[PDB]
């Protein structure tokens, strides 16, 4: 009966966002409501507290990738020569195209749990100057706590 | 025994009692819905404290009683939903099987005519600007209308210390 | 001195591993006591929910001047049919092998002076459903006087689905249509084994 | 006399399935009866219980590979743009072409041992969008238990 | 601080090694007592069988 | 015998790690007692400053 | 309240210098006053003592990189066939283009702290003989000590 635990039921890696960059940039505001197979299981609880593990996979077709996390309440990049990319406050990871990176954002919220809520945003660029890269981000909820079971949505 | 007195109020059933307007359960009515504390925004001293203080925190005890004889049929489902999604003291005159997951107490005229629900303060923050919604749904239709009375008692209520703080 | 073995730099979605934080040295919004914490999913499938057996599709219709006839009859396949939308059958949809005992309950909603004797018969898995009150009464069953008891709670035996039906032993004695409400949940011995999408 | 033990006799890595993908997909229902050199040694016991270790080798000729395992009773992918590939419930491994991946499915059955029986299926695709890759899967039976010796098959 | 020695990333079919599970946190169908458990192959070659001599 | 997991050779700006020195075996200019050492930023925001109100 | 500590406030990796080499060389005298987002936070303290961690990222566009550190008071390279590059006294790191190197210079000064001061210089070349490489150096202040809070600069 370990598969009925909420870390087993909700805490598994699914593909939350898929984008494509060129050699310019793409920013995704983090919202786990975009994937209807994870939202259908998560919206049967009112409040939920969980840390996170993002595993980013980059694949090319016809190089370095700068996947930068942006904390809640901080501006997103608007171009591919912006100052947000060079900014020290916002974390970033530089990994080669074809393999995968992995990081782990802590529970970032204002209330003691998310109510299905500002998780932040991830911005993606390729650093080389003067090919189409497909980015797949897989999110895994960690140390989950749920608190009011709701009726499951039918429509 | 059967005369719970709370503050300046007294009720007979089996911190003050606010009795909302009595609704008439006709055979074609779908039910009713009351968001809390919005149903008490115009309710005397509570409505004054709720408006005056920026933040607050309160629990509730809801007694729903349907005055009727021992000849009527049908059953109502009284359910309190925390954080319900898409009115005042007049309520909202209106899957369902799954609503039993939420705290509920079926009233069935055959056997019972009262339902009492003690609601604690449920929120993702310890204190908040003044959250839950009580619904009354007639499931089995009424066969012989019958009056429905809703009584809300806010209890264990605290409000913010600002506007009462000295700066010295 | 180390050697990299096969399967290095692979990405298994189900491989639970520690990882570096993006923003370390951050104290996140404190934990408060919210009531009703759900520790296991097996504790919320145990609550009674209505069965859409027939608002009108949850009301099992009872009518006067009918004796030895059938009120309702159903299979107990929790995966499909009437149970699909119930909380139990809407969470058994996320697991391949559901194995355990259930709690089936009924409530009469007609006037207090009305009375009838209804027999609630259970047919075990592998057998054929009854087509007569005698067949139903001969097998497992509970004779239930509606006037005497408003609510009857059955507990289906261990299963890993069988049939369940109700028959009029006596016609409804209406005072000078009424309804039954059916509810379903699972006993604490109910397991849930393999995850699905 | 360690070579007469059933972990030594049956528990060794052999090539169970060989397929070829293009840049679209191939699914193989797991059946160790396809390899007649492993079936001839395994069908002298009625019942057998064993976990498994799959080592997948991918080689190109004229890239990333998504070898997804599918638990017993779950649907298989039908195209190369299906929703089964993005589904969180079914495990998957993303490895580069030319090297090898390795995972270990537990004893997945309904009865307490297989009777020589739903082991599941593996589906293979190459993730790059807009070369022929040869996939060789090697299976090794682990923690084997046998229980009724039969007469060896002659025909 | 480590250095990779010769024979790294090689795949030996006879190299018995631990590996991550595809589906962790799964309790598989329990083990029951089936009689006649064969622990070693050297114990079933010891039973008499007919010789196809003629 | 080890296996490299996902996120190997990645460069996280916020990952605080030990590193080899460029010039080891060097004793740097000694530490002297300068008064008013600021240990935390929360102790200098506590001093009164004028408000440009008008 | 760990984010108000001076190792948390000042000790984080930012991009201090960005240059481009050809297949000839570039030398940068180390000055953290070039980045106005790090200088605005560092020039509110008179004196500051800190070791350093330099993480150099090299990316190509159309190879080995010799990023050599130069201790305070030592000459810088003037060509791409100079003798300073072959000199044993000055440290150097040889890493492939596309990934990143990391080293850690100790507190190099003459006074017991820097007053916002000779930190040295880094010289960059590509070693191959007979492509444009972009070099990004990220500096992180380590074991920081501050000592006289100043008024913050407004202009």
């Amino acid at each position: 009966g370990s598969e009925t635990d909420v870390e087993c039921f909700l805490g598994r890696a699914a593909c939350v966002h898929v984008t494509e960059i060129q050699n310019l940039f793409n920013d995704w505001k983090i919202n786990l409501s975009s994937l209807v197979q994870l939202r259908k299981k998560l919206e049967l609880f009112t409040y939920v507290r969980f840390d996170s593990e993002y595993t980013i996979l980059a694949t090319a077709s016809q190089l370095v990738v700068q996947a930068m996390y942006v904390p809640p309440g901080a501006p997103n990049p608007k171009e591919w020569d912006d100052y947000t990319w060079q900014s020290a406050s916002n974390p970033s990871v530089f990994f080669k195209v074809g393999d995968t990176s992995r990081f782990s954002v802590p529970y970032v919220g204002l209330a003691s749990a998310y109510n299905c809520n500002h998780m932040g945003s991830m911005a993606f660029r390729i650093v080389n100057e003067h090919t189409l890269v497909k980015i797949r981000v897989y999110h895994r909820a960690k140390h989950v706590e749920a608190w009011i079971p709701r009726a499951p949505r039918a429509l | 025994v059967q005369q719970i007195t709370l503050g300046n109020s007294t009720i007979t059933t089996q911190c003050r009692f606010y009795t909302l307007d009595s609704k008439t359960w006709t055979t074609g009515s779908k039910g009713w819905c009351w968001k809390l504390p919005d149903a008490l925004k115009d309710m005397g001293v509570f409505g004054q404290n709720m408006f005056f203080h920026s933040l607050g925190r309160s629990g509730y005890t809801v007694h729903v009683q349907c005055n009727a004889t021992k000849f009527h049929s049908g059953c109502l489902l009284v359910v309190v939903i925390p954080e319900h999604q898409l009115p005042g003291e007049r309520g909202i005159d209106l899957l369902l099987g799954n609503l039993l997951i939420f705290p509920h107490q079926f009233i069935n005229l055959r056997t019972n005519n009262t339902a009492t629900i003690v609601i604690p303060y449920i929120n993702s923050v310890p204190i908040d600007s003044m959250n839950v919604s009580l619904m009354v749904i007639p499931i089995a239709p009424l066969t012989v209308s019958l009056p429905i009375t809703v009584t809300i008692a806010p209890m264990c209520t605290e409000f913010s210390g600002i506007r009462s703080k000295s700066i010295v | 001195p180390t050697t990299t073995l096969p399967g290095s730099g692979q990405f298994l979605t189900t491989d639970d591993r520690q990882s570096p934080s993006a923003l370390p040295n951050y104290e996140p919004t404190p934990r408060i006591h919210i009531p009703g914490k759900v520790h296991n999913l097996l504790e919320i499938i145990q609550v009674d929910t209505l069965i859409p057996m027939n608002v009108n599709s949850y009301l099992i219709p009872l009518n006067a001047n009918r004796q030895n006839e059938q009120v309702f009859g159903t299979n107990l396949f929790i995966g499909d049919g009437v149970f699909k939308t119930t909380l139990l059958g809407e969470i058994v949809q996320y697991y391949t092998h559901w194995s355990g005992s259930l709690r089936f309950s009924l409530m009469y909603t007609g006037p207090a002076l009305s009375s009838a004797k209804l027999i609630l018969a259970y047919t075990p898995p592998g057998a054929r459903g009854p087509q007569d009150r005698r067949e139903a009464m001969l097998g497992t069953h509970v004779v239930w006087d509606i006037g005497l008891q408003s609510t009857i709670v059955m507990t289906i035996p261990w299963t890993s689905a069988g049939f369940l039906s109700c028959w009029y032993q006596t016609s409804l004695i209406l005072p000078p249509q009424v309804y039954l409400l059916s509810f379903i949940s699972a006993c604490p011995d109910f397991k849930l084994r393999l995850m699905k999408d």
